[PDB]
């Protein structure tokens, strides 16, 4: 449905810590739905069904 | 469009023929895959000794 949020993930979970006013340059974003629908449609549409 | 493509693919697949094909293949291999591979190895040895 939705309800976006941002998660800070650290594999080490220790060591030095961020200070106020800093920036996190490393980032990740989800795979998105529209490209996935396009890829599924184009992958299924090229199969020869009469050959099937 | 996605539903139309999936429907076009699904009309092609027949449950009756697919079912009988898969049933034959499963009865063919049921419990004999390891035996068949060991037999291929044995035949490899037999050919290595016969050739």
């Amino acid at each position: 449905v939705g309800e976006q949020f941002i998660d800070l993930t650290s594999d080490s979970g220790g060591g030095a810590y961020f200070q106020p006013g800093d920036t996190i340059t490393k980032a990740t974003v989800p795979a998105e739905v529209g490209p996935a629908l396009d890829a599924a449609e184009k992958g299924l549409a090229v199969l020869p069904k009469e050959k099937i | 469009t996605l539903f139309e493509t999936i429907t076009a693919i699904s009309e092609q697949v027949d449950p009756i023929k697919l079912n009988e094909t898969l049933t034959a293949a499963a009865q063919a291999l049921d419990g004999l895959g390891d035996k068949f591979g060991r037999s291929i190895v044995d035949g490899n040895a037999i050919l290595a000794d016969v050739n």
